[PDB]
């Protein structure tokens, strides 16, 4: 995926400072919110019933982790990007059946939960390189579904 | 549709907004503009580089219409038919846009308003950019 | 949002679905079920064999419920209090299952109905059923 | 992708029955009407103001049937959709910028057009083989956006 080298060092810069712990829960848990028919994937992690309940989970924040190393995964090398979530696609498309515009809605929570602790410093160039990143995410997890 | 809690939300949040929503929109629709660049197809009529005054211009004229809804919010479908006459019929905005600017709204409003910006609020923001965003892409006249 | 003549057509068209509410419902429901597999999962406890009584009868459920739907065509959230509560509180349904269902609904129609399945009725049971979907989906409460 | 045998068959014998002069027009044109926005890509087009417009216009018959044309280059062509339509879809998507949604939209008011000159010979298992076909046209179209 084809991110200018400014666009390139900006989203390390600030990938270097996100909080790789408690983001990926974060972004995990508002889709569980803000979609709330996601919830259906997840029975098996307890107290969903309230915004304050899903958010503060050990397991919605414990699956995160993975997501977020997931991201940094795709992250550092963007040029293989339907390489690394090759498993992750068969597990997702072929195992969980997770419908590809879940993938888009996961990634969109993320930029927002990064302008969230960004806040000036989450620029619009900024932003629209990540974009560029989810988008390169979301259709690699997707693939299999074609 | 909307909940008595989700149109809580979108009033007591937005209303956080204030003399700031010239600048909130116009960085909305500056960040979609970049982020999207075939949003800007429908806008051949504007300067679009960073700090044209009509960018921000129109951008204090999405905020405020945005500030229309919220307390119209009962009923958009009368309070925004004008703005739904021009994205329906005239333009003919594809829907897709709508949930980018829409998107891109709540990044500027989770970057600015960190403290508002809970995971509830979030969700009725998001149904409630949703609902007007049903609103101004129908022909219902 | 629905227009006037929308609204008129969505009562038309199913003026002339019959007591014929159940097969057409069944034959959406086993039109689904075929061609959107996925689908299957939300009903595990049902019967999804060729003929199925149970799908039959949910058919009748679900026209029915549809039947409802056009009753208060403009008190939607009202009526449907009860569904949206099963589906969007209690099944969790993800919104592109409702698009699968709204379509083989319209395709049941069209091979049915053909005389009434005009273009502009079209669009108007696509923005009828996107907006019981919408309601379904929606958590009002 | 993959129709069983059977499923071959029985697309391969209803599409033999179309008729190549309506049934594409009747789709573009359910296109433009149900999903008023798709009007904005048909500039050079003429009169649609109104749904009978629309489906008398000439040029909405017209090129409605090449598109007929393409689906059926498709139904020949189901081991490598991806490069029948690699032309087209640089087409749509890097020169036209068509939203990918779109093309689902067509593909499934292709198929009511079918359920509607059918009727009761569209049987449900007919459908689910002709779901397969336009899904996998819609994302052979798509392919030149992941
Ligand atoms: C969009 C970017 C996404 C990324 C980067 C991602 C990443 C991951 C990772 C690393 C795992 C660990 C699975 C394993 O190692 O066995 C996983 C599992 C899983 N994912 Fe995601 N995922 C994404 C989207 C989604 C979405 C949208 C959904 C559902 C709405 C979803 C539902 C699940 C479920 C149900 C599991 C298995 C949970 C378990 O172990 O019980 N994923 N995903
Ligand atoms: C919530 C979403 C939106 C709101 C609240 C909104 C609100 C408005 C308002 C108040 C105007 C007034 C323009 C005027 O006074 O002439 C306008 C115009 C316009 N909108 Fe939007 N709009 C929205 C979404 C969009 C989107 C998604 C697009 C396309 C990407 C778009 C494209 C345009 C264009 C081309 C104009 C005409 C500008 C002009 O000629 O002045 N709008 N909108
Ligand atoms: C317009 C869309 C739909 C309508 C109008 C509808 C209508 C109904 C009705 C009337 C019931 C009766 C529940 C009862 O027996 O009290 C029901 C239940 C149910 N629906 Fe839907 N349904 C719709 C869409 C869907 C979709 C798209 C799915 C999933 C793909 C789904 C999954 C279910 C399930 C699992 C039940 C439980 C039925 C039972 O246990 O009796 N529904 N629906
Ligand atoms: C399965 C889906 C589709 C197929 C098979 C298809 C097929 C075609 C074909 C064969 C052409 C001829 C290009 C030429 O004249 O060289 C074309 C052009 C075009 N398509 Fe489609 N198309 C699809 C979807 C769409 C959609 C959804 C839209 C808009 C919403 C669209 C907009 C256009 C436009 C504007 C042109 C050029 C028209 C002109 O020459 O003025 N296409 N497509």
């Amino acid at each position: 995926v084809h991110l200018t080298p400014k666009e390139k060092s900006a989203v390390t810069a600030l990938w270097g400072k996100v909080n790789v712990d408690e983001v990926g829960g974060e972004a995990l848990g508002r889709l569980l919110v803000v979609y709330p028919w996601t919830q259906r994937f997840f029975e098996s992690f307890g107290d969903l019933s309230t915004p304050d309940a899903v958010m503060g989970n050990p397991k919605v924040k414990a699956h995160g982790k993975k997501v977020l190393g997931a991201f940094s995964d795709g992250l550092a090398h963007l040029d293989n990007l339907k390489g690394t979530f090759a498993t992750l696609s068969e597990l997702h498309c072929d195992k969980l059946h997770v419908d590809p515009e879940n993938f888009r809605l996961l990634g969109n929570v993320l930029v927002c939960v990064l302008a969230h602790h960004f806040g000036k410093e989450f620029t619009p160039p900024v932003q629209a390189a990540y974009q560029k990143v989810v988008a390169g995410v979301a259709n690699a997890l997707a693939h299999k579904y074609h | 549709v909307l909940s008595p809690a989700d149109k809580t939300n979108v009033k007591a949040a937005w209303g956080k907004v204030g003399a700031h929503a010239g600048e909130y929109g116009a960085e909305a629709l500056e960040r979609m503009f970049l982020s999207f660049p075939t949003t800007k197809t429908y806008f051949p009529h504007f300067d679009l580089s960073h700090g044209s005054a009509q960018v921000k211009g129109h951008g204090k004229k999405v905020a405020d219409a945005l500030t229309n809804a919220v307390a119209h919010v009962d009923d958009m479908p009368n309070a925004l038919s004008a703005l739904s006459d021009l994205h329906a019929h005239k333009l003919r905005v594809d829907p897709v846009n709508f949930k980018l600017l829409s998107h891109c709204l709540l990044v500027t409003l989770a970057a600015h308003l960190p403290a508002e910006f809970t995971p509830a609020v979030h969700a009725s923001l998001d149904k409630f950019l949703a609902s007007v965003s049903t609103v101004l892409t129908s022909k219902y006249r």
